[PDB]
RNA sequence: AAACAUCUCAGUAUCGGGAGGAACAGAAAACGCAAUGUGAUGUCGUUAGUAACCGCGAGUGAACGCGAUACAGCCCAAACC
RNA sequence: ACUCGUACGGUCACUGAAUCCUGCCCAGUGCAGGUAUCUGAACACCUCGUACAAGAGGACGAAGGACCUGUCAACGGCGGG
RNA sequence: GCUUUACUGCAGGCUGUCGCUGAGGACUCUCACUCCGGGAGGAGGACACCGAUAGCCGGGCA
């Protein structure tokens, strides 16, 4: 047969490449010789084309300008901190130790100092649960408990933009349109609904896969699409 | 729209050109390589051995 | 069918007449130590391994009588023809 | 008595014993941080070198190379194959380590003579190799009755032509009896069979 | 191989790197007509379609020696300085 | 590559606006988890064998499987009397 | 050309073992090695990666 579609992803040739060129900036926290000073204003608030979502413009003391995860209220003219004693309000940035258990950060770090990493999507935001003069504990948007040193910086408050995914497309146009400013390609071709040579579901007289579409974890490249390693399927149970 | 006559129409671009090197007109001017003796991609001239019979 | 434990019988060996003791001959353990073991191993590598990549050949409806005929006297058996038995036991 | 050298030899006999043990986890480090091809100024195997043809002399180079360790680097087969020949896992080149060693540093020293090669250990995944290398234009070596024959034209790109130590070693050559009838005078005479 | 997988075509086609007017090989940790024998290496003739391999199928296939050609034998490392 | 991306994400599939709906089956096959016991390769280890070696046998036992469970908006099924 | 519980193999995934590999049937440590940090330093750590092999699955491919 011929190599699927999810095998010609992987090749990173244009089609399936993002727009990089057109994006604005890498939202990281910034580095800290110590000390928290650091602080900036708000300059303005820009769109974020890899994200749709909004991104603040902000200019720190020490003359760096830099566009920021922001989080939800913030305005112009705003000041953030980033640091150790950075103040315990919305905007701010400091490590998880020096944050108040029970209060919704976002941007939050794996490792201390990678700049941020989980919860930073459209309104989501992570839950500082427990404290530790070792490991900090932090609910993520997908739910999941996680472990992690307290170190690690976050952002305080939730990432704006939130109630994206409350209004539907309405019309291809619009996923369109979104689609082009995202590494992916789109639409999408059922896989039932092209040929043997094509792909593991295509062939038949009708359309229907040929064998059961839960696959194995060890299924190679070129056989692993439908449902991968499903613990179960259906809504029934 | 015919893949014959009617697409044939639209060619007037520019790919091979005479060659600085052997001067032969296989130049690629877009891949700035020539496909005859591989100016542009081979310090070598570019030859193979089947360009004639095995034995010969 | 049924056939006696002994009975006498010619001895090749002894070239008489004597009682002689039938048994069924018990398959000896090989030593994988063999030419044909040498060849394997030797041989087998990348891909199909040819005759070495061939499996059981299977089953005749019957097996014929695959006996040992030992002499009462001198100890010495001898081997006969096997004949088609879908059973053979043994009287005493 | 003992040379002082005799001393070097028998330590790197046993190079997971004594001191060399500990010098090799030492210096591994700083080689791995080190380029594929890195010239040094002193054998790090003085016996070795010596005993080689090395000399403390204008126009000889010694050079450390590093180069993956396993089997062959081998792509599958993208057209037709017979079972025998699909084989990509197990195919290893008929080349040995040392000698690739002994290219890369050539290489990376144009106007120089690759005059033999020896290993100095290996990690997990490299295999190190220092290669004495001749200046063949520099006089001294040109003057030098024991070296000078690498001058001679008819040298030019040893390692390339299986003409070195190693070379002729991996080539099958070792035997003048029994087991090399493909081997002598050369392997591609022989219908390329050893 | 009257299919075909090991095998064969074949280390062939083809690809990569490179030498010279020729390359390559080469003065035995050899041979083993077992000897009180031979004496670097190529090549030629023969040994021989022999020994050896092989779904022991189809096929594959040397060497020692011998008769010739041409002949040539040396330099380090170390010890001791 | 996805990615100047971080679950309001993006990957992999099915159905194909709205509206009213979407039942029963986990035996087989698939996926996933569990698993006393059974099965389960090589190294290292023990016994025999060999002045060594081949080799025969033992102990231990991973993933996998047997066995159990979940799962059908997973492949599919929804009969005769 | 295509398919599969046709035959024989191949990639790939999972798993045991050996090497890299170190100190005091379950465990601690740090020094290799890996990752984070501009650095100081932090995490992980003899595992992982990588090389070798062994079993299972293996129309993704021949
Ligand atoms: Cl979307
Ligand atoms: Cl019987
Ligand atoms: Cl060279
Ligand atoms: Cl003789
Ligand atoms: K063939
Ligand atoms: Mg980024
Ligand atoms: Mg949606
Ligand atoms: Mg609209
Ligand atoms: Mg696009
Ligand atoms: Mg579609
Ligand atoms: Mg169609
Ligand atoms: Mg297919
Ligand atoms: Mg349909
Ligand atoms: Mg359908
Ligand atoms: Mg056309
Ligand atoms: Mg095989
Ligand atoms: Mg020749
Ligand atoms: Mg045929
Ligand atoms: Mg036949
Ligand atoms: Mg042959
Ligand atoms: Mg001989
Ligand atoms: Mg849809
Ligand atoms: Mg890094
Ligand atoms: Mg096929
Ligand atoms: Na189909
Ligand atoms: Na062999
Ligand atoms: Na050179
Ligand atoms: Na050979
Ligand atoms: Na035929
Ligand atoms: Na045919
Ligand atoms: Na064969
Ligand atoms: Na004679
Ligand atoms: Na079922
Ligand atoms: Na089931
Ligand atoms: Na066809």
């Amino acid at each position: 047969g011929r190599r699927i579609q999810g095998q010609r992803r992987g090749r990173g040739t244009s089609t399936f490449r993002a727009p990089s060129h057109r994006y604005k900036a890498d939202l990281e926290h910034r580095k800290v010789e110590d000390g928290d000073v650091i602080a900036g204003t708000v300059v303005d608030i820009e769109h974020d084309p890899a994200r749709s979502a909004p991104v603040a413009a902000v200019e720190f003391e020490d003359g760096d300008r830099r566009l920021i995860l922001a989080p939800e209220g913030v305005g112009v003219g705003d000041e953030l901190q980033v640091g150790v004693d950075a103040e315990i309000a919305p905007g701010n940035t400091l490590p998880l130790a020096e944050i108040p258990e029970g209060v919704p950060v976002c941007n939050v770090e794996s490792s201390p100092g990678d700049g941020g990493k989980f919860a930073r999507a459209s309104g989501v935001n992570a839950q500082l649960l427990t404290h530790d003069r070792n490991v900090a504990v932090v609910k993520l948007p997908s739910g999941e408990m996680k472990r992690l040193d307290p170190q690690c910086r976050a952002t305080i408050g939730v990432v704006g933009g939130g109630g994206r995914t409350d209004k539907p497309f309405v019309k291809a146009g619009n996923k369109h349109h979104k689609m082009k400013a995202r590494g992916t390609k789109w639409p999408n071709v059922r896989g039932v609904a092209m040929n043997a040579v094509d792909h593991p579901f295509g062939g038949g007289g009708r359309q229907h896969p040929g064998k059961p579409k839960s696959i194995s974890r060890n299924a190679p490249p070129g056989r692993k699409v439908g449902d991968i390693a499903s613990k179960r399927t259906g809504r029934g149970g | 729209t015919g893949a014959g006559t009617p697409s044939q129409g639209k060619k007037n671009t520019t790919t091979h050109t005479k060659c600085r090197r052997c001067g032969e007109k296989s130049y690629h001017t877009k891949k700035k390589v020539c496909s005859s003796c591989g100016f542009g991609k081979s310090a070598k001239r570019r030859d193979y051995e089947w360009q004639s019979k095995a034995g010969e | 069918m049924q056939m006696p434990r002994r009975f006498n019988t010619y001895c090749p060996h002894c070239n008489e007449h004597q009682e002689h003791e039938v048994e069924k001959v018990r398959s000896g353990r090989q030593t994988g130590m063999k030419w044909i073991d040498r060849q394997r191993e030797r041989n087998s590598g990348i891909g199909n391994d040819g005759k070495f990549s061939k499996v059981p050949g299977g089953d005749k409806p019957t097996k014929k009588t695959d006996l040992k005929y030992r002499c009462g006297e001198c100890g010495k058996a001898h081997l006969r023809e096997g004949w088609r038995a879908g059973r053979l036991e043994f009287q005493e | 008595a003992r040379s002082a050298y005799s001393y070097i030899r028998e330590a790197w006999k046993r190079p997971k014993e004594g001191q060399i043990a500990e010098l090799m986890w030492h210096r591994m480090q700083e080689w791995r941080n080190e380029p594929a091809v890195v010239r040094i100024e002193r054998p790090t195997r003085l016996d070795r070198a010596r005993s080689l043809g090395y000399k403390a002399k204008q126009g000889i180079i010694v050079v450390r190379v590093a180069i993956r360790k396993g089997s062959s680097r081998r792509t599958r087969f993208n057209k037709g194959r017979r079972s025998k020949r699909m084989m990509v896992n197990r195919i290893t080149r008929k080349k040995n380590i040392q000698r690739i060693a002994e290219e890369r540093a050539n290489r990376k020293f144009p106007n120089l003579r690759v005059l033999n090669s020896y290993s100095v250990g290996e990690d997990g995944r490299h295999k190190w190799h220092e290669v004495i290398l001749i200046d063949p234009d520099h006089p001294a070596i040109k003057s030098d009755d024991q070296l000078s024959w690498i001058s001679r034209t008819r040298h030019r790109l040893r390692t390339f032509r299986g003409l070195t130590s190693a070379g002729r070693r991996c080539r099958g050559l070792r035997g003048q009896g029994k087991g090399s009838e493909k081997v002598r005078p050369s392997l591609r005479v022989n219908g390329a069979k050893a």
